């Protein structure tokens, strides 16, 4: 084995999942020919 | 009032307590515990055991 | 195995050597809840358990 | 799927057999058997009705341990006719100073959903009713009536009569 | 197992023989009895119907104290023929300025799941009805009635009605 | 005991009686009367089965302000013929651009539980069914439909039909 | 609309016919085939009945695992005889030393809601029972049983018996 | 007062007509038509039963995209013979490694609370079953069986079959 | 008698067991021939 032998228990309340992506933004992706709201 | 010898008063009748709980499969107490237990015994390893040299 | 061999001479491997794969990361907990409690009239006394962490 | 536990009558463990062999409908109502305690199961295999008009019963007496004004009264029972004596059932409740053996010429009559089929009937069903004496010093019977202008025939089946004055418990696997 | 304690009937206590002994059906319907109060339950061991088209009832009044405008009326009822009338049985409202001995031309019809089997009926239901008058200074009845092409028969058995307006109390052991 | 408060059909309030005499039954159903809103009630005291194979029916037409796909229809019947014209009865599902008199060549058909005994038949029921036209220009009709191989006969009863898309409320007198 | 999820019978999953062509009703009614188990579901296509008074029933033996005085046993059936032989049915408990064969002279009856209709005979049901042996040292049996002053017949269906010690798990799309 | 919303079938909202005009009873029950998915309603008004010993059956087949093991499967039916051919009804469940057109040596049965009236049928109720396998390689079948030693008669009707592996939606008002 | 005459109630919620032994570990007890997971 390696490198790891952690833990990730945490207490409180699973809250429901807001947002698919980010946590760390870098250029753009997505170019559709203007803005689109 | 109990009835019988005297020696038959003295001792529980659990036959008593029936019409004071709901039928159940775990009688009319039950518990879960951990025992934690420790020795300082003199006994060899699990590895001196196993190993003849 | 064959990297525990070479360990017990005092050496060592790298996964290339072996062709395994290499551990970065592992993570262990417990997984604990709470109960519900029933309230109309046959289910007056009964509890459901609930997992969730 | 999941189990009902829930009922309408809850006999009583403990059935006896009809000591008789014949009955004579009339407006004073024959009773079956002597009345006992709050609870009676009556199972009889053969039973020879005479000609007459009128009905006969089968009751049981209230008990008056706790001081409640209402309560529920449950029957359940199965009668088969080997004639169709055109006839209807119901659930009759009345008042003596001593241990009855007809019905007196004072009483009260309540609707239960039965099953006629002519022959047969079978009933499962509850019922409140005022179970003090209502005068000082009389006794309360509620029983189980059947009421036609009957033939000579012949009958068989069993009658339950409950008084809801305790609650019976069970066993439940998931509680 | 538990006892149900939930039910759609819950009669008088009190039950009252009906003076008559004859009934002519008609399209003007006559009333068995004279209405009374709020609830009422009626037996009779002898009735004797006479031929003809329509039919025949037993109502009572509506009590307008509260102030509600829809309530619930329920029926316990159990008929048997000796012959086999074709016929319907449903819940019938009506109005009128003074007491009724007849059904008048204007009425409405409510169905109720029964059990017919030839000659014989038995119900046990209940049906939200609007009680207030719908019309300044008349009186409001409900009834349980019999409809048919009738020939000359007789029958027996009991009807009971009843209008929610008030709860009934019954003893529960456990609570 | 406490009181039921819960219904499977809630009635309309208001009763229809049948402006016709007689029906002859067809492949292409006729309807009894011309069909109205989302709640009637239709009675009548004498109708004429003529000889033919198919069926009738009285419907209802369905309405589409809420726009909800599926939805609750109720029945309750009562109907006795004076012969045995061996039949069965269901819940049936069609469209139409314009007002129907009689049973288009596409539809649907539903089983709900009756009581069947010869002549004689009740039920109270619910049932889910879509609403909304599937097909655009289109309205949805359903009604209560008697089919069989019948021959000359007679009949009396009532039928009445419910589509929940609004709630009744009613007197609690504990609430 | 929602699904019930909530029944009275439960039955066993794996079903059992016959090993036998006749029967002969008496007093010491014989049983059908040899107990077993908490559960178990008999179909017999094809049954003869002889001439004889008394009756024939189904059984199973009681499981003593579980120390509760009390528990629930259900029944479902369906009879279906040629001829009318007017006769009643019940759940009959009775106890037993050895392997049974017929009933002895001691046992306990009860009373089911069933749907006899003339030869016809169908039900769904529950009972509390008490099944501890009762007296040291004997087995306890449950039976659904029919009785009746036979004659030469034929009949067909199936009975189907359980004991609720255990609970049945089953799918919910929204639980 | 209230609406029930909770109901024992839930049909399909397509039904499907019957492709035959006769049938053979036999101890290998013919298949009325091709089984499909895991819902399906069959309605004929006419179909010609040939004298034999046996039945015949309507059913479906299992969806296995769900890993559960017991499932609730409902039958909704309304039968309508000529004569009276005492029969018995009931749920068979089979497996088949091909589309079946008869019924195999190997199947189980289970009992459902019907309303048997003499050439009259009615059910609507819910039973739990396994639907996995129980042997690689095989479909599982389930459907609703007549059986009885039948002579020359004839019927109409429709039955309705459903597997409860999805819940249906409703409009309620209130919520 | 002899020597505890103790007590031994305490307020809470019985939370639920978690793992089944475990006080203090003295030496390795199993040996399968490496590492197992």
């Amino acid at each position: 084995s390696k490198g790891k032998k952690r833990s990730g228990a945490r207490p409180g309340r699973p809250q429901p999942l807001r947002g698919t992506k980010g946590k760390r933004k870098g250029a753009r992706l997505w170019y559709v020919g203007g803005q689109q709201f | 009032p109990p009835s019988g010898d005297l020696q038959e008063r003295v001792l529980i009748r659990h036959h008593d307590y029936d019409q004071c709980f709901q039928s159940v499969q775990l009688l009319q107490w039950n518990s879960q515990v951990k025992f934690n237990v420790t020795v300082y015994r003199n006994l060899p390893t699990t590895r001196d055991s196993i190993m003849t040299s | 195995r064959y990297r525990d061999v070479i360990s017990s001479f005092g050496g060592k491997t790298s996964y290339d050597a072996d062709n395994r794969p290499l551990l970065v990361m592992r993570s262990n907990f417990w997984a604990s809840g709470y109960d519900v409690d029933g309230t109309d009239q046959t289910s007056l006394g009964q509890f459901s358990g609930r997992v969730q962490q | 799927m999941f189990q009902t536990f829930i009922s309408r009558h809850n006999s009583n463990f403990f059935s006896d057999k009809l000591v008789a062999t014949s009955v004579t409908p009339a407006s004073l109502a024959p009773v079956l058997q002597t009345p006992k305690a709050a609870s009676s199961t009556l199972y009889f295999n053969q039973l020879t009705v005479n000609a007459g008009n009128g009905g006969f019963l089968h009751c049981i007496q209230m008990d008056t341990s706790v001081n409640a004004a209402n309560q529920v009264v449950s029957v359940g029972a199965d009668i088969a006719f080997d004639a169709d004596p055109k006839f209807f059932a119901c659930l009759v409740r009345f008042e003596s100073a001593s241990v009855p053996t007809t019905l007196p010429t004072d009483y009260d009559v309540y609707p239960l959903d039965g099953r006629h089929d002519g022959g047969y009937y079978t009933v499962k069903d509850c019922v409140t009713i005022d179970v003090l004496p209502r005068e000082p010093g009389n006794n309360v019977y509620v029983g189980f009536m059947v009421w036609s202008n009957f033939t000579a025939t012949k009958c068989r089946g069993l009658v339950s009569l409950n008084q809801v004055i305790k609650e019976i418990i069970c066993l439940q696997p998931l509680k």
